[PDB]
RNA sequence: AUUAAACCUUGUACCUUUUGCAUAAUGAACUAACUAGAAAACUUCUAACUAAAAGAAUUACAGCUAGAAACCCCGAAACCAAAC
């Protein structure tokens, strides 16, 4: 019985779905159960790297911190050293976040490195199975497994996951463009992507705000 | 999309592949080497609706034509922007749009 | 500069070209590496023109 | 000059290690959290400078109002001199 | 918000606005962005021709 | 001098007119240039290895 | 250049400074280390979204947001406070 997904959001009539075959890691052999339907406006965004590029640069400089300090000659009981703690940290706009995030979704997809499940449960714990499975479907060398929220992720995929160097477990909300680029495919639950996408999607009318949404 | 396609026979991308887009970021000089070497208020500031910005939200349906027009409701749909700071202490109306509001 | 530096005469290595020409040229080596960025065309090259 | 006459030991370093695996996860808890957490509010370093940057002249004077009671006032009085040869330079060259 | 083939809308903008320009439109293509940039105003001759087509 | 006055002139005219013209078309025709996918596309063949 | 180190032929040390000139004038026993360009108000460029744009405090009849883009070192005669 194939599992069957519709998106929730109105489509846009001029542009199709973006499909998918539907995984679950109960077993090996189960690489395709369903056949599932995906946004265009979140899975067929154009490829803007440069965003994705800038994404990771952010990411990479807004922790940025140096605490590198030197004795200047009127400090002397150097002419151009470091001063005492500096920081590079900037922000960027919540819609190009959200646009970089968008484009990266798709580069995933269309480079076959995305693998959407139903559902992460596992029938063991032991991270060996976790590893076979990934030469068993071909994966690469890094598998990155993201689970609706952190609370009810199964323990036998946290033991497995915990374990694995490689493979890393994150929660819907812990989603980065990094670590999707650091690892070579990227493995979602079917419940995540329709979190991102209602988060990916509210994008639109973005009301200016006076004032935090909340 | 073809575009898309192309993605699919070009090679995986990777963190270190990344290059920031053509003349986005230009190019700086440092002193290295020889190159940097050597050398009123009383007076309300009314803000107006246009006749015609009037008309739209009502054409649009942006404010419900059975619900009275409230002034809030508008910064609700965000069609006036009021700014404390500013210290606006009116609303106007601007001419333009009277033969286009009906 | 010529005089910091060596010089010689014209000359043939054993008259080759009276007879019949021979190809100084006897050993070709090359390096490469399955995944690097350098050796792609060198890569490429073996795909193509080596062979001719 | 003259340079070592011994090889240093080689190192190896793994890159998949948690901080480096981890790096940068969490980083859209605003847009994938509701926006109830903003980014900035993840920065953790020098109280006067979380979330916020400027000038040397500027960091140094919200460094001074943020610390200046708690800070000594040995430092109090060097940071008070330093303060003024940095307003100058910036204010009036 | 162009979406599609690109350079078919720019040899269609080309042809109408030939005539009613006088000359063939200087325009610079960001396919990038897949946005279209035309010296001079006619948004309202383009607004009209893109409501014919249909848009 | 073989041609008269009346000879010279207006032999040469309307050369000289197309000659100006030309040049104004290429004087006015500042602009900046397109933007290609296929530049930005391309580029990720610079990761591109053997198996 | 040469068969050949020297012979034959050619050629008014270097930096700075004077002026686009020094047979002026300064400075150098040599080796190693050390030894001097730092800011964004506005604009162009690079992008996001658009009669709207910015993750509160901002601007707007195409604007708005983000990024990038900038301006040295050493050296007086002096002056004052508090100790000795």
């Amino acid at each position: 019985d194939p599992v069957l997904r519709k998106c929730e959001l109105r489509i846009p009539v001029h542009r199709r779905p973006v499909q998918a075959w539907v995984e679950s890691l109960r077993g090996f052999e189960q690489e395709r159960i369903g056949l599932a339907e995906l946004h265009p406006d979140v899975f067929a965004t154009a490829p803007r790297l440069d965003i994705v590029h800038q994404v990771a640069i952010w990411q990479r400089n807004f922790r940025r911190i140096s605490y590198a300090n030197t004795k200047t000659r009127a400090e002397v009981s150097v002419a151009h050293g470091p001063r005492g703690p500096t920081s590079y940290y900037y922000m960027l706009p919540m819609k190009v976040r959200a646009l970089g995030l968008k484009v990266a979704l798709t580069v995933k997809l269309m480079q076959d490195d995305l693998h959407i499940v139903d559902s992460l449960e596992l029938p063991t714990a032991d991270p060996q199975y976790l590893t076979e499975l990934a030469q068993y479907r071909h994966w690469g060398s890094s598998v990155l497994l993201v689970d609706l929220t952190h609370e009810e992720m199964p323990k036998n995929v946290v033991a497995a996951t915990s374990g694995l160097n490689s493979f890393n477990l994150i929660p819907a909300v812990g989603l980065n463009v990094y670590s999707m680029l650091k690892h070579q495919t990227l493995v979602l639950t079917l419940p995540s992507v329709a979190f991102l996408e209602d988060k990916l999607l509210w994008q639109d009318s973005r009301y200016t705000p006076l004032y935090p949404f909340r | 999309g073809t575009s898309l396609d192309l993605l699919r026979s070009l090679p995986r991308v990777s963190l270190a592949n990344l290059k920031p887009s053509p003349n986005s970021r230009k190019r700086e000089r440092r002193p290295r080497d020889r190159r940097r070497g050597r050398k009123h208020s009383f007076r309300h500031q009314y803000q107006p609706l246009s006749l015609r910005r009037l008309q739209y939200l009502i054409d649009l349906g942006r404010v419900d034509p059975t619900q009275p027009i409230d002034l809030t409701q508008l910064v609700n749909g965000r069609g006036v922007t009021i700014q404390p700071l500013k210290r606006d202490y009116g609303v106007q109306l601007v001419e333009e749009g009277a033969d286009t509001f009906q | 500069t010529g005089r910091g530096t060596s010089s010689r005469f014209l000359t043939s290595v054993l008259h080759n070209g009276l007879g019949r020409y021979v190809q100084q040229l006897q050993r070709l080596s090359l390096s490469l590496s399955r995944d690097a960025p350098s050796s792609r065309g060198a890569r490429e090259f073996v795909e193509r023109e080596v062979t001719d | 000059a003259f340079v070592r006459l011994t090889l240093p030991p080689p190192k190896v370093v793994d890159r998949w290690n948690e901080k480096r695996a981890l790096f940068g996860v969490y980083d859209n808890i605003g847009i994938l959290g509701n926006f109830e957490k903003h980014p900035k509010e993840l920065i953790k370093g020098p109280v006067w400078l979380r979330g916020w940057r400027g000038n040397e002249l500027q960091r140094c004077v919200r460094k001074k109002k943020f610390v200046g009671n708690r800070m000594f006032i040995e430092d109090l009085h060097n940071l008070n001199k330093r303060i003024s040869y940095l307003y100058k330079h910036f204010n009036r060259h | 918000k162009v979406e599609g083939d690109i350079w078919a809308l720019q040899k269609d903008v080309e042809e109408f606005l030939s005539p009613l320009l006088g000359k063939t439109p200087i325009t610079q293509v960001n396919e990038v962005t897949g946005t279209l940039r035309i010296k001079g105003y006619f948004d309202e001759q383009l607004k009209a021709w893109l409501l014919e087509k249909g848009f | 001098p073989y041609m008269t006055a009346e000879q010279e002139c207006g032999h040469a005219a309307e050369r000289r007119a197309q000659a100006f013209e030309a040049i104004k078309a290429a004087a006015t025709s500042k602009f900046p240039k397109h933007r290609y996918i296929a530049d930005q596309l391309d580029h990720l063949n610079i990761s591109k290895k053997w198996s």
